[PDB]
RNA sequence: GUUAAUUCCGAUAACGAACGAGACUCUGGCAUGCUAACUAGUUACGCGACCCCGGUCGGCGUAACUUCUUAGAGGGACAAGUGGCGUUCAGCCACCCGAGAUUGAGCAAUAACAGGUCUGUGAUGCCCUUAGAUGUCCGGGGCUGCACGCGCGCUACACUGACUGGCUCAGCGUGUGCCUACCCUACGCCGGCAGGCGCGGGUAACCCGUUGAACCCCAUUCGUGAUGGGGAUCGGGGAUUGCAAUUAUUCCCCAUGAACGAGGAAUUCCCAGUAAGUGCGGGUCAUAAGCUUGCGUUGAUUAAGUCCCUGCCCUUUGUACACA
């Protein structure tokens, strides 16, 4: 069946990817369109398979951290249904559009490593991984010992890093890591 | 280092305060109500209730872990 | 008049789930449960993923009752999943032309292969000196 | 025709446990406010009038799955048991109230001690639980 | 006449051999069977440290122990049964009978 | 690492020579030619031993092998 | 409804103890040493009480009431076996002994045993653990 | 100073002193004809995009 | 050159061999094909119950059958097919079809260590003692003792949570004993609980038992407070096992409510049904798991590399070392 949409009301279309380097490494489109941001899996058997997971599910896998939430998928299923809920509503647009803007725009773009530190850019799956990594620990931070819920800290997380406020936790980091490869350039 | 003092029950100064502009806030949730009027959440979550009961603001999305609410429709 | 039954089943870690397909008007129940309730709900869309690629009109004249034992809460949903889609192909194979089986089972492959074909992993027994399959209790050296 | 197997059975635990209270032949215990209902828990049950809504549960049991006993009752109504600094395991319900409510829904007819062992459901308790699930199908929908 | 004999045997290529033999004994007397029905296997685990000492690494041994038991019905007096039972018998597989 | 050892060089290159017209091209008839005309006490190596088999006989289709 | 009572007490003095307003009665009676979370419970719902009002916004007769519960159990139906002072050693009585009268029976237990050289009172005046854990490495801090 | 982004035509191999970086080989496609060897980290595959925030410096090979 | 491999190809004063590796056994996956199943089921049929012809029924009974269950025999996978790379050899990468294109274990060489075990042994040399005994039994105590240091762990620091209700899913596997005493439990009454009294089944695919397990899911209360987090320490009372429990065996109830707000230098284990969370069995067992050995269950981030660190293997090389 076609328009294939998330949690059955979000549609997956009319989202634009506009960096061309991460084209093949995002999946939001057609064919990785899905329901729900659950599945079996088998998609850590090769190498980069791991690119072909619908971009959602991979944001619900690096919600169980922590230690007191590993293997509970449902919790980080329904965290991620309200997180795209009350982005919708506090912004008014695609809660995809938002989150595929937020990836873009948290990865780093070049990282720096033992070859005294050499400067080296960075792969484009490395550059989703790194987004992905670090939104999730913003909220997690945020939403540690304090009255607000997880699902809220994880949806202003992704409106700032969404346009590149400079006060989410994510893009902090990226400045960080890449005035310091400008450093050791 | 810093600590929370949130009043339990409404004064009158904030219970007005509430009935205003909270039925204007696009995201209203116990958690934002909470630290915008610093108030008990169970206050928050009651003082959010009772404004449906009255159809001044719209439920989105009810579950366990969060309640969500919003605004009515523009005009 | 003639009976046409099909029953097939489904697999997953260890919850299997057999299907009984008949010819009948659209009624689809699971241990006499319509799938609009089966906990967990969140994972709802799930047990909808072969009626609602399809539409009703071709799980319509077919009533399904399927029973599921074993496994765990996701583990039977899975199962349940796996047993409708193979239990129509296998209906439209013995009593329609397989004319109709050819786009029925791309449609389903195209969304997803484990949809039709069974996964194959288990669990792995656990070794003497760790508490789990591979991980290993702490050394000491001093 | 509507069954309990088609409704929600959580709001049918609820329409039915209203249907007990309002019928008010139940005869409920006099320690059922000072009670604890498992020695798993830590505090009494927070509703008040918890009995009716255990009453409205066991008789859905019984109607899915006959032959029940108390054994079977404090085994479905147990839960983890955490022991504080020792690992938390699993722990049997409350035999006393177990078998007050089995009694307390036999002495109006509800259930009765079928030949097996336990109690299984009454003809008549078949056609009422019956009727609860039409009132929840037509609320729902 | 209901009759019932139990093979149970560690060894399964014998108890299939002697199986075979009572089944095929039984359809030349011209007596209907039920066929053998192949009851789950009770496998004996002990699991015991390989060391009389205490120290080493702590390495164990896994002693299995699987137990097979198949059940053969017949439709005939007890005097025609008793030559056939009497007779093919490996010395692992032992044999009951029981009158249902 | 599918490197064939010496046990089923040795017996697929014997094979070759004594049954040359029998075999054929395709694993799964000289399999069953393999199978009748040697015993070989598995069915691992039998396999192994006529995927060998086959693959020796697209060599020798070419030319010779020394 | 949810405005503040013109009376709401933020501390509510009682068996010579404060009793803080802010919360929930049930588990603000807790507060006194003799009681604690189910006590509470149970003393509260032989005085009818709702149970979602707080400790300060209670009128002070329905508060009286309750102490007279809690020091006197018994008469208000509250089972025997939920007590903590049962069959004392001294008078027999099934009682209730609550924030100022726990620390004296308490102290009179320790010397009682002490006094006449039983083997858990000397442990008591040594200050060593009494219910036989082993000493050789735990709760070391407390003995320097 | 502009950013430039270029495409990765073969891997030379893997460097670094636990080998974690690869050595690439790129062609910017604004100018699909100059072609620079550097040093990218993280799992690189052939065919895919590089962002380049300079452009200028070239890594040697192994 | 190749391989996980002294694995092969190929060179060749070596030729033909042996062990190890591999092969092998068990285990996982899949077969609507076969053999069959009242100690396993399905579907039909006939009654019965309930609801508005139909629907539900682990309610009852029987006609066919083996899909689900069980366990036997075979089958199946071989780098076999296609495209590249390569002495065009051994082989490597990718793709199709496929259940599967590296499942996990068991066994396991020569030579050695003055590694452990004389406290497993009626395996044992020599020495010691042997009647006021280093024999053996009985009574009592200790092996648990507490200024301190270290090792393996359990529970936590909370809201991705705790509490109270409701709902809904397992897989291993044990069970009445040679002496030998001690089994797993259904159901019905009493008790708030631990438990008690009666009847019954089971030597077990037959009964416990459709093993209604936890986590998880749904609905309440709490509101950033060492707080309903946490449950140490400790007082009082009640049971159970035992010949006896005090130095509290274990369990139950009320009360008491400590440190702990993520942990310094340093260091451990691990890459797919894997880590981690979660519970259930066995061994120990009169009393009984914070241990260990197995079982399922929910279930990932990262990586397909290297020799920088710690080490192992091969060749060349240097040595004043050879208990190295
Ligand atoms: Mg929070
Ligand atoms: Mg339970
Ligand atoms: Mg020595
Ligand atoms: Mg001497
Ligand atoms: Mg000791
Ligand atoms: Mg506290
Ligand atoms: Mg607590
Ligand atoms: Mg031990
Ligand atoms: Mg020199």
């Amino acid at each position: 069946t076609p328009d294939i949409k998330l949690f059955g009301k979000w549609s997956t279309d009319d989202v634009q990817i506009n960096d061309i380097s991460l084209q093949d490494y995002i999946a939001v489109k057609e064919k990785y369109a899905k329901y729900l941001p659950h599945s079996a899996g088998r998609y850590a058997a090769k190498r980069f398979r791991k690119a072909q997971c619908p971009i959602v599910e991979r944001l619900t896998n690096s919600m169980m951290m922590h230690g007191r939430n590993n293997g509970k998928k449902l919790m980080t299923v329904r965290i991620v249904k309200h997180a795209f809920e009350i982005i919708h509503l506090l912004t008014g647009e695609n809660p995809l559009q938002v989150l595929v803007n937020a990836i873009i725009n948290s990865g780093p773009r070049e990282d720096s490593t033992r070859i005294r530190r050499q400067a080296v850019d960075v792969s484009p799956l490395r550059r989703v991984n790194q987004a992905i990594w670090l939104l999730c620990t913003g909220a997690r931070e945020a939403a540690f010992r304090n009255i607000k819920t997880i699902a809220e800290c994880l949806a202003d997380e992704l409106i700032n890093a969404a346009k590149g406020s400079s006060n989410s936790y994510a893009i902090k980091k990226k400045d960080e890591l890449e005035r310091v490869a400008k450093s050791n350039r | 280092r810093d600590k929370l003092n949130n009043l339990v029950l409404f004064d009158k100064a904030t219970y007005d305060k509430l009935c205003k502009e909270v039925p204007n806030y696009k995201l209203i949730t116990p958690a934002v109500v909470s630290e915008r009027l610093k108030i008990r959440g169970s206050l928050a979550r009651a003082a959010l209730q009772e404004l449906l009961s009255k159809g001044l603001i719209k439920l989105v999305s009810k579950h366990r872990a969060q309640v969500i609410y919003t605004r009515n429709t523009k005009g | 008049g003639p009976l046409q039954s099909v029953q097939v089943f489904g697999r997953k870690k260890t919850a299997t789930a057999v299907a009984h397909c008949k010819r009948g008007n659209g009624l689809i129940k699971v241990n006499g449960r319509p799938l609009e309730m089966i906990e967990p709900r969140t994972l709802q869309y799930k047990l909808l993923e072969p009626v609602l690629l399809l539409g009703k009109e071709r799980f319509a004249g077919v009533d399904i009752r399927v029973r599921v034992k074993g496994g765990g809460h996701v583990a039977q949903i899975y199962a349940i999943r796996q047993s409708i889609s193979k239990a129509l192909v296998a209906y439209y194979q013995k009593y329609v032309d397989e004319a109709s089986k050819k786009e029925i089972k791309d449609i389903l492959i195209q969304y997803d292969r484990t949809l039709l074909v069974a996964d194959p992993r288990r669990c792995e027994s656990k070794k003497f000196g760790g508490p789990g399959a591979r991980a290993r209790y702490q050394k000491s050296y001093r | 025709g509507v069954t309990v197997k088609d409704v929600n059975q959580q709001e049918f635990v609820r329409a039915l446990a209203a249907f007990l209270k309002k019928s008010g032949k139940l005869k409920v215990p006099e320690w059922v406010d000072t009670v604890k209902l498992a020695k798993h828990k830590e505090l009494a049950p927070y509703d008040e009038n918890w009995f009716y809504t255990r009453a409205a549960s066991t008789a859905r049991h019984l109607y899915l799955r006959g032959g029940a006993g108390v054994g079977s009752m404090t085994k479905i109504y147990g839960g983890r048991q955490r022991n504080g600094v020792m690992p938390s395991h699993f722990s049997r319900g409350s035999k006393s109230v177990a078998r007050r409510v089995l009694q307390a829904l036999e002495g109006l007819k509800m259930v009765e001690k079928d030949q097996d062992g336990g109690r299984k459901l009454t003809p008549q308790g078949q056609r009422d639980l019956d009727r609860i699930a039409g009132q929840v199908a037509a609320a729902k929908k | 006449h209901r009759i019932r004999i139990t093979l149970t045997s560690r060894n399964v290529k014998s108890l299939e051999k002697v199986c075979a033999d009572l089944i095929r004994g039984a359809k030349e007397k011209n007596l209907k069977v039920k066929g053998p029905v192949r009851m789950p296997t009770k496998t004996l685990r002990i699991t015991t440290r390989k060391t009389p000492c205490g120290e080493g690494s702590k390495t164990w041994d896994r002693f299995q122990m699987r137990i097979h038991k198949r059940l053969i019905d017949l439709h005939s007096p007890s005097e025609i049964v008793k030559q056939i039972t009497s007779i093919s018998i490996e010395p692992g597989v032992e044999v009951e009978v029981t009158i249902a | 690492g599918r490197v064939r050892t010496k046990t089923v060089k040795k017996a697929a290159r014997v094979i070759i020579e004594k049954y040359y017209t029998r075999l054929g091209n395709d694993f799964h008839t000289n399999k069953r030619v393999c199978e009748e005309i040697a015993i070989i006490p598995s069915k691992k190596l039998r396999n192994k031993i006529a995927g060998y088999v086959t693959h020796l006989m697209k060599r020798i289709q070419r030319g010779p092998v020394r | 409804s949810l405005v503040i009572p013109e009376k709401f007490q933020h501390i509510l003095r009682v068996l010579n103890t404060n009793i803080d307003g802010r919360r929930k009665i049930a588990f603000a009676i807790t507060a006194i040493k003799g009681v604690g979370r189910r006590y509470a419970h149970v003393v509260l719902r032989k005085a009818d009480i709702d149970l979602t009002k707080r400790a300060g916004e209670l009128t002070e007769d329905e508060v009286e009431r309750v102490i007279t519960i809690m020091q006197n159990p018994r008469q208000y139906k509250i089972p025997d076996w939920f007590l903590n002072r049962q069959k004392d050693v001294k008078d027999g009585k099934y009682s209730q002994v609550l924030a100022n009268g726990l620390d004296n029976k308490l102290r009179e237990d320790l010397e009682r045993l002490k006094k006449i050289r039983a083997h858990r009172g000397l442990r008591h005046f040594w200050g060593l653990r009494v219910r036989g854990q082993h000493t050789k490495t735990t709760g070391r801090r407390g003995r320097t | 100073q502009p950013i430039k982004l270029a495409r990765v035509t073969k891997v030379l191999g893997r460097t670094g002193s636990q080998g974690q970086c690869t050595q690439v080989r790129v062609e910017f496609m604004d100018d699909t004809s100059r072609s620079i060897i550097r040093n990218v980290k993280g799992p690189v595959r052939e065919g895919d995009v590089l962002t380049l925030l300079e452009s200028e410096r070239e890594a040697r090979r192994l």
